[PDB]
């Protein structure tokens, strides 16, 4: 059958394989038949657009749903006390009392409360009215019209970018650090200076009267004239009220340092400071400007590309709540939980996307004879060392970690917490915006680097043993993802590459989660004052499940209950449905395809067989799915479980919070 | 009464339940196997049958149930099931090139499943029949009701 | 290298037994491509899953063979 | 179908054609080795995929190497 | 707050990215 | 034309589907010496009548399932197995060359022979974008 | 933090003391013992510090780990030389004379350990060290 | 022969050593620390 | 266009949904 049109193989496979392979291989474009290299890059090219085109209308989404269905006007004349809003809930299907229960946050109707924190990065940036959202969005969607004509255009042989184009990287790496970064960065501060700054100050800039407008009186004379000085005027006063005049100072650009504190925020004319020195480093460094396999593989470039965005989003997480930049969302415990989860599972799935094409690298696109003596040929000489040390430190923090927690565990039950083996973070304390870190955080700190050593562990021995290996010495025959090699020698399954990923991604959750329960229950501690709570019950894990499953569930089950709904209704109702595709995700996991496959059979039977029914047929042989479909298809439910699960549980632990 | 294989080769044993006659005289006379009926018919018949049970569980069970508007309700759901099963014979239709094949309860199914031609004819049949069985329940659940 | 007894380190990369020394135990066959018949103390992971024993005994290539 | 590929490294011992479930594999004469057969792989399009002669090979390296692509009917393993 | 005049000219703008969308992913294909 | 006496089989649920008719049946044929009861494939005991027995079975493995591990146990070594397609074309398959592929014959070619031992086998880096397979 | 004498937390949890050991007094002996140590304000329970808390027990654990370690080894070789096949009746069972031959060469591994470092004994080449 | 064999040789072994700790646990008391 | 919503949501979700599943369908049999 034609679908999938790219690959012969599949489109006359006569079974239901061939519709699930087709949606499996279908951005696979290196796989299709009869795709040479130039037309592969010009694909590429082409797809990246429609990508941008729908980051833009997701943005886009943000703005107009906010305008027409938020509270984004109300919020900044209280942003303390009114609850911003998401968007408008039409459901045909809630009763008057989910109705009732979702009209919050003083709206008409039905709504869900956001917990993206765009209210304070839209009000920071300097949006006051639903007007500037309304003009944000309906320009977004232009910008978006724009990627995707561009994206058409481009895939049109009239302007199709041949082979050149993109051979010639090591010009879009430069024009990537100067023309784009530094570039964008102080346009940025453009915009800060202009419109953040004085909205901040409590003046109005619109697109008509900033033209009219000067940021600084003399600061127009002194650029390029004694221009640092004239910028570092009257510091903005600790009185002053963000978006009003009343302490309102004139300085652009300082260095001012710490939090404004109205708003708990970094200082806007210091990070209108920082992204103009981010600038004109990048600016700099662009005029200032492994080769081989880098240039030759794209899987190297977008492995490199996401171990980037992984460490990146990391760090966002980590600084984006410890150096809060928007206005009041210190103050919003819900949405600064939230967006450390959101950004550090991001950043794991980025991570471990990284070591994923890492592995594809190793499989599709390293030669040995290329390079000769590289960093990977040496990586690979000692596989057997590297993965040696990894387990070791592996063996050694988990068996530690472990032994800690339960022995602390079984000393506090027994009734005796003194004998605990409580071990103070010292070099934590050298170095140390900073929390109190205790023997509770030791422990977890050291939970959190024996899972991402375990997770390093696996997703390494996976790109390093994706060639081969004793068990099987040419798996690169074979590829990436492959079932398995059979019952053969002593059984090979989960052999495959792909499996490393596969049994990588669980302990990428689990660290994680790790991470993000700690973040999540030191500050749920905090944000209750009982930090005792926390530095306490932190140190065994009967304390990790009493005081943070169990008791900040509480709220979240009471959502719903035969007495009634309230706001977290959807909430409590999320956290099932999580907990469901979850264990969802074990059917596939556990249940491997053979079972299914005789099910199957049987159920073909009945239909040919049942009267009536049997006037119709299927056009694919039904079959169970793959095995590698079945591991797929259980790790997205268990992640997918994972997250909707966690979201829902930071969300309801912090939102009765506050 | 003794299961037995016609063909022992084939996967289809005569049962009771398949090969009896009170059986089959039901299966081969129903409007899907039944002798000399167009195709439109075949569906007109299946169509009245389905959309006309299937009022009552929209009526009654539903989320608007005991008031006046459940009718309404019963007719409209049971309408829309058919028309997602009219939208699904036709693409079925479309992309269908398989023929019922002869059985043990239905030695002679026929070519009205079986021809893209057979099937928009039972499709149309199905719509117009479906929809009708689910407005002619309603009318009847009113008639009753006031009677 | 000597068919009664010998000590080869095998060079095959594809093998369980690369860099194991093994005591040949079979004449080298002329016209045999790969005639050592090497016979190394460890066995392979031959075997259906949950097979215990495997195989001892691989004819091993002179090329790759080096005493 | 699901190529099967013979080595250089066979040593004739027919474990993998008495193994084959659908006998993809014919034990035919080759004066490479000296067991003065080898596996020939003719029937291919029967090849199911159950790698038991993978499996029933004794050399190291084995010589019957099955590759699973562009699964039919009879890959699939399907009465239906 | 927001007048139906803009959410109508939000949605007519919105309708050529996806008139674009279905232009490029064509291409795409 | 592939003629024999179908064993007495009570009927099961195991056998033919619609793929029987619309693509391709098998058949499995052999010369029994006496009436004995054997395993059938598709679940169940039937009992081989006396002499040539022909059996429609639906995928080619179920046949040499039959033949290699209930009628070769029996010592009946007669079986030949035909892909029977839906016009009637009855080809003879598994002894193609009349003798059973682990006895060495002439006139069978070697077939997916490769020269170069698993070891050897180009990496796929090197290959990328010519469309030639590690094992081609 | 501070001295657990010092720490007013820990003298109320000396006060009410559950006893491990069947005498009463294993309670107080517990708390007296642990007074040494420092203990944080708040929670006044005893913390480890990273000489006399990890260095020394370290150091213990480590001869013992060394010790149990070496005797495997030195058994391994036992084994390796006592017969031809080394693995049957070898590990499956436990030549009790070899082991503790093993196990009296073993906790002397602190002095083996120098002459074993010399001429790097312990490590195999890479060459020899079988990797695919 | 019996005692040769892994199990009944480490069942002795372990149930000696485990014994030893319980037995040193009895005696000295709780021991967090090196005194 | 406060009824906005309750007509983009079934236009989107039933009326697109649907349109979306049967044309994928025809789609992937064809
Ligand atoms: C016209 C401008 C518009 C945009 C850009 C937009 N929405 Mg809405 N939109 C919703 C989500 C949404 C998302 C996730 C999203 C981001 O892409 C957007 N929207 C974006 C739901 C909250 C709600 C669901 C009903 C429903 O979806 O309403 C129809 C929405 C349409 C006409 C806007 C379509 C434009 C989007 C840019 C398309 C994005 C495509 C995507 C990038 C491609 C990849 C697909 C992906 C799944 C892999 C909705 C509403 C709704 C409306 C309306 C009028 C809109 N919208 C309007 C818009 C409902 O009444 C109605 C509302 O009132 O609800 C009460
Ligand atoms: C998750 C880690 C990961 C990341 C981050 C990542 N990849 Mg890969 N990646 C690709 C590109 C790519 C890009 C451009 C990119 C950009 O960042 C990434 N990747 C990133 C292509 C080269 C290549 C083609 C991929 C491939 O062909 O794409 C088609 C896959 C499809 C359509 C299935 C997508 C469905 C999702 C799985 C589940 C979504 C669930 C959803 C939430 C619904 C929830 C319901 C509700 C309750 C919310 C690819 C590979 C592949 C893999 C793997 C394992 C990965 N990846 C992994 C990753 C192949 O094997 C595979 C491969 O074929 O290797 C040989
Ligand atoms: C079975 C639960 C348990 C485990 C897993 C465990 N201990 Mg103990 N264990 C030790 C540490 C230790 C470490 C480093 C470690 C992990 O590697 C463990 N444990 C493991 C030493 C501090 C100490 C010896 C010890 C104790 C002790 C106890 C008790 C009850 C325990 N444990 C219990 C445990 C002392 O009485 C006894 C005591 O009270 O000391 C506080
Ligand atoms: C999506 C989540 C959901 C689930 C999983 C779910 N419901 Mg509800 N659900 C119902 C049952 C139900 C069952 C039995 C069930 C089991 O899985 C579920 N649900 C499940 C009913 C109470 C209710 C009715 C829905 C409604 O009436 O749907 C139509 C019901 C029909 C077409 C099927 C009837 C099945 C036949 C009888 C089978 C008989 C076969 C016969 C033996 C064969 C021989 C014939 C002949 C040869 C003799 C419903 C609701 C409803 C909703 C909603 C939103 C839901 N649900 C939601 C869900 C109504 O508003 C609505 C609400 O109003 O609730 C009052
Ligand atoms: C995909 C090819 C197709 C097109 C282009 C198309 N229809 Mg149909 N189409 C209709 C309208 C229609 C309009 C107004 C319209 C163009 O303006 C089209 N269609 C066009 C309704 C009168 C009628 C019923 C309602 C109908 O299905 O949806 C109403 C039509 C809409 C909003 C206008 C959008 C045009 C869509 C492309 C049509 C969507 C059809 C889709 C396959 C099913 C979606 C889910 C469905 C369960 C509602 C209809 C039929 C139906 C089908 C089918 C298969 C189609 N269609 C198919 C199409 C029914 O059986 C079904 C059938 O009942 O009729 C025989
Ligand atoms: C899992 C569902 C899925 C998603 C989320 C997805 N793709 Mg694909 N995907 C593409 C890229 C892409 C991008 C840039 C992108 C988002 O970043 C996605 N995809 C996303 C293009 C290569 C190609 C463009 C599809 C293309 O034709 O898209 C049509 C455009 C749309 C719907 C109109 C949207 C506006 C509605 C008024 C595509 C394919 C295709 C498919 C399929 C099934 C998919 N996909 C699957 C998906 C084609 O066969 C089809 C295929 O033939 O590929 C060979
Ligand atoms: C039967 C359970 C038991 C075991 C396994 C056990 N002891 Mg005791 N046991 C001793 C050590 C010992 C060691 C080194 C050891 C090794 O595993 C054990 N035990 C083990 C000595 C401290 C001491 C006897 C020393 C003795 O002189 O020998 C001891 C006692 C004693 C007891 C008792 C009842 C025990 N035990 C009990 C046990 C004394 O009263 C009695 C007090
Ligand atoms: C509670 C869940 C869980 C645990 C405890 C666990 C344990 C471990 N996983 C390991 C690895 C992995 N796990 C993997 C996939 C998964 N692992 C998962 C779930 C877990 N896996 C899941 C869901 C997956 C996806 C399939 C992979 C892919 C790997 C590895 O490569 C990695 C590994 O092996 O690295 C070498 C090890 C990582 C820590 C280490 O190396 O030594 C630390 C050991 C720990 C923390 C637990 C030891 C338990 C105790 C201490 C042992 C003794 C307990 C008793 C005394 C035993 C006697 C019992 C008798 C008396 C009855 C360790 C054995
Ligand atoms: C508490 C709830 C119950 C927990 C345990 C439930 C386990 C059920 C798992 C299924 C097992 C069913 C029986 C299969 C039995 C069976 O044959 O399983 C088969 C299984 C694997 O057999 P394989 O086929 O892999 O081995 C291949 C060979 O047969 C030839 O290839 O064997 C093992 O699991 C090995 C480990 C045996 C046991 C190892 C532990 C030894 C110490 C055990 C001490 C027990 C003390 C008991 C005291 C009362
Ligand atoms: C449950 C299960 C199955 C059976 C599940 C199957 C076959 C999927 C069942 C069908 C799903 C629910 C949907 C398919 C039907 C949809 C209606 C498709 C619509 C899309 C069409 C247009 C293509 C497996 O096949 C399997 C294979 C390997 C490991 C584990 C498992 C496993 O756990
Ligand atoms: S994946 Fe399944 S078929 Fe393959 S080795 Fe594992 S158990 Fe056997
Ligand atoms: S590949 Fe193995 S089983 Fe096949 S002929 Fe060679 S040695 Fe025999
Ligand atoms: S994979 Fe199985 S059926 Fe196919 S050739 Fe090998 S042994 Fe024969």
């Amino acid at each position: 059958t034609k679908f999938p049109s790219f690959s012969q193989d599949l489109a006359q496979d006569p079974t239901t394989r061939r519709i699930w392979y087709g949606i499996a291989t279908v951005h696979d474009f290196e796989t299709h038949d009869g795709m040479t290299e130039e037309n592969l890059y010009q694909k590429i090219f082409a797809t990246h657009f429609g990508h941008l085109s729908i980051i833009f209308l997701w943005s886009a989404g943000h703005l107009f749903h906010v305008a027409w269905q938020g509270n984004f006007e109300q919020w900044i004349q209280d942003p303390l006390t009114i609850r911003p809003i998401a968007h408008a809930i039409w459901d045909p299907h809630l009763g008057d009392a989910a109705t009732q229960a979702f009209t919050q946050a003083g709206a008409s109707g039905p709504v869900d409360l956001c917990y993206s924190g765009l209210y304070q990065w839209w009000y920071t940036i300097g949006m006051r009215t639903n007007g500037d959202l309304y003009i944000g969005s309906v320009f977004l969607m232009i910008v978006a019209a724009v990627m995707l004509f561009a994206g058409w255009l481009h895939l049109q042989p009239k302007f199709r970018p041949s082979l050149a184009w993109f051979r010639d990287a090591e010009s879009q790496m430069n024009h990537h650090l100067a023309v784009l970064f530094g570039a964008s960065s102080l346009g940025w501060t453009g915009h800060l200076i202009h419109v953040a700054i004085p909205e901040a100050r409590g003046q109005h800039v619109g697109w008509d009267n900033f033209l009219s407008t000067m940021p600084h009186p003399a600061g127009l004379a002194p650029f390029f004239t004694g221009r640092w000085g004239v910028y570092a005027q009257n510091p903005d006063t600790a009185g002053h009220i963000f978006g009003t005049s009343e302490g309102a100072g004139t300085a652009i650009i300082t260095f001012i340092g710490g939090f404004h504190p109205q708003t708990e925020a970094l200082w806007l004319t210091d990070i209108a400071h920082h992204h103009l020195a981010i600038a004109v480093m990048y600016i700099i460094a662009g005029h200032m400007y492994l080769y081989d396999t880098y240039n030759e593989s794209l899987h190297f470039q977008l492995g490199f590309h996401l171990a980037a965005l992984g460490v990146i989003t990391s760090v966002v997480a980590q600084h984006m709540y410890s150096l809060p930049s928007y206005a009041f969302i210190s103050q919003d415990h819900v949405t600064q939980a939230a967006l450390y989860t959101h950004h550090q599972y991001i950043a794991g799935i980025l991570a471990i996307g990284a070591f994923a094409h890492g592995g594809i690298f190793f499989v599709r696109d390293y030669d040995p004879e290329r390079n000769k003596n590289n960093v990977l040929a040496r990586a690979l000489e000692h596989k057997e060392a590297i993965i040696s040390h990894l387990s070791w430190v592996s063996m050694f923090s988990g068996f530690h970690t472990l032994g800690v927690y339960v022995h602390n565990d079984t000393v506090v039950a027994f009734g005796t917490p003194e004998k605990q083996i409580l071990v103070e973070p010292i070099f934590a304390q050298w170095i140390q915006p900073f929390m109190s870190q205790g023997p509770g955080d030791f422990l977890v700190h050291h939970g959190i680097a024996f899972s991402l050593h375990v997770t390093v562990l696996i997703c390494v021995k996976g790109c390093l043993d994706a060639r081969g290996s004793k068990l099987m010495p040419d798996k690169k025959d074979f590829g990436y993802s492959f079932p398995c090699d059979g019952p053969g020698r002593g059984g090979t399954c989960d052999i495959s590459a792909w499996d490393s990923f596969y049994l990588a991604f669980f302990w990428m959750l689990n660290t994680i989660g790790w991470i993000v329960f700690y973040f999540n229950w030191k500050h749920l501690a905090i944000w209750s004052g009982n930090e005792a709570q926390f530095n306490t019950n932190s140190t065994y894990l009967m304390g990790w499940l009493r005081d943070y499953l169990w008791g900040y569930s509480a709220q979240l089950i009471n959502g719903y209950t035969p007495f009634g709904v309230n706001s977290l209704s959807v909430w409590a109702w999320i956290f099932l449905l999580g907990h469901l595709c979850w264990a969802t995700g074990f059917l596939f996991l556990i249940s491997w395809r053979g079972y299914w496959q005789e099910l199957i059979e049987t159920l073909v039977w009945a239909h040919q067989r049942t009267p009536l029914a049997n006037l119709v047929t299927w056009k694919d042989k039904p079959v169970a799915l793959s095995i590698v479909q079945g591991r797929l298809v259980g790790l997205v439910h268990f992640a997918v479980g994972y997250y909707v699960t966690y979201a829902a549980f930071v969300i309801g632990a912090t939102a009765p919070l506050g | 009464l003794v299961k037995h294989g016609g063909d022992p080769l084939v996967g289809d044993l005569a049962t009771p339940v398949n090969s009896s006659g009170i059986v089959k005289a039901w299966i081969n006379n129903l409007p899907a196997y039944r002798k000399g009926m167009s195709a439109n018919a075949r569906g007109l018949e299946i169509g009245m049958a389905h959309g006309y049970y299937l009022y009552g569980p929209f009526a009654t069970s539903g989320p608007i149930r005991g008031t006046t508007m459940s009718l309404v309700s019963g007719v409209l759901s049971a309408s829309a099931v058919v028309i997602v099963l009219s939208v699904a014979i036709q693409i079925y239709s479309s992309v269908s090139s398989a023929k019922p094949l002869p059985s043990v309860t239905t030695a002679d199914p026929g070519s009205d499943f079986g021809t893209k031609e057979g099937w928009s004819a039972v499709g149309s049949g199905f719509l117009i029949g479906g929809c009708g069985g689910a407005v002619i329940a309603g009318v009847l659940s009113y008639a009753i009701a006031a009677f | 290298m000597v068919q009664r007894g010998s000590k080869v380190r095998i060079l095959r990369p594809e093998s369980y037994w690369f860099r194991e020394i093994g005591t040949v135990a079979s004449v080298d066959q002329s016209g045999i491509k790969y005639p050592v018949i090497v016979r190394f103390d460890t066995c392979n992971y031959n075997g259906i899953s949950g097979t215990a024993a495997g195989i001892n005994t691989n004819n091993f290539g002179v090329h790759e063979l080096e005493e | 179908s699901h190529t099967v590929k013979i080595y250089d490294t066979c040593i004739g011992c027919t474990q993998c054609v008495r193994a084959c479930p659908t006998d993809v594999l014919e034990m035919v004469p080759w004066d490479g080795c000296k067991a003065g057969q080898i596996a020939s792989s003719p029937r291919t399009e029967d090849c199911v995929g159950c790698k038991r002669c993978e499996t029933a090979c004794p050399t190291d390296f084995l010589s019957i190497r099955v590759y699973l692509g562009a699964e039919t009917t009879r890959s699939m393993g399907l009465a239906y | 707050e927001l007048s139906d005049l803009q959410i109508v000219i939000a949605l007519v703008v919105a309708l050529l990215p996806a008139l674009l969308a279905l232009n490029l992913g064509s291409a795409l294909s | 034309t592939l003629t024999g006496q179908t064993p007495l089989f009570g009927g099961s649920t195991g056998g033919l589907l619609s793929s029987a008719e619309t693509e391709e049946k098998y058949a499995i044929t052999w010369t029994s010496p006496k009436q004995q009861v054997f395993e059938m494939p598709t679940g169940g005991a039937a009992v081989m009548n006396e002499g040539e027995n022909l059996l429609y079975l639906a995928r080619k493995e179920q046949c040499l399932a039959l033949g290699l591990r209930q009628l070769r146990t029996k010592k009946i070594m007669d079986y030949k197995i035909y892909r029977v397609l839906p016009d009637g074309s009855n080809t003879l398959l598994h002894p193609k060359d009349g003798v059973f592929p682990e006895k060495s014959n002439e006139g069978r070619a070697a077939v997916n022979s490769v020269a170069r031992s698993i070891g050897e086998n180009p990496n796929p880096g090197a290959i990328k974008y010519t469309g030639k397979k590690a094992y081609d | 933090l501070v001295p657990c004498s010092e720490s007013p937390k820990f003298q109320e949890r000396a006060a009410k003391a559950r006893n491990t050991t069947a005498d009463p007094n294993s309670g107080q002996k517990r708390f007296e013992m642990y007074s040494s140590a420092l203990c944080g304000p708040e929670d006044g329970l005893p913390r480890i510090i990273a000489a006399g808390d990890f260095l020394i027990p370290g150091l213990f654990f480590i001869y013992i780990a060394g010790g149990i370690g070496n005797s495997s080894r030195n058994y391994q070789i036992a084994n390796r030389k006592k017969n031809a096949k080394n693995p049957a009746m070898g590990e499956i069972i436990i030549d009790v004379p070899l082991a503790v031959s093993s196990t009296i060469a073993g906790m002397a591994w602190p002095l083996t350990a120098f002459r074993e470092l010399t001429s790097g004994e312990l490590t195999v080449p890479d060459s020899d060290v079988t990797v695919s | 022969k019996f005692f040769s064999t892994a199990p009944v040789i480490a069942l002795v072994f372990f149930t000696l050593t485990a014994g030893f700790l319980v037995e040193l646990n009895r005696f000295f008391p709780d021991i967090l620390f090196f005194p | 266009s406060d009824i906005l919503p309750a007509i983009m949501t079934p236009l989107v979700v039933l009326i697109g949904g649907g349109a979306a599943m049967t044309a994928f369908f025809y789609y992937v049999e064809r």
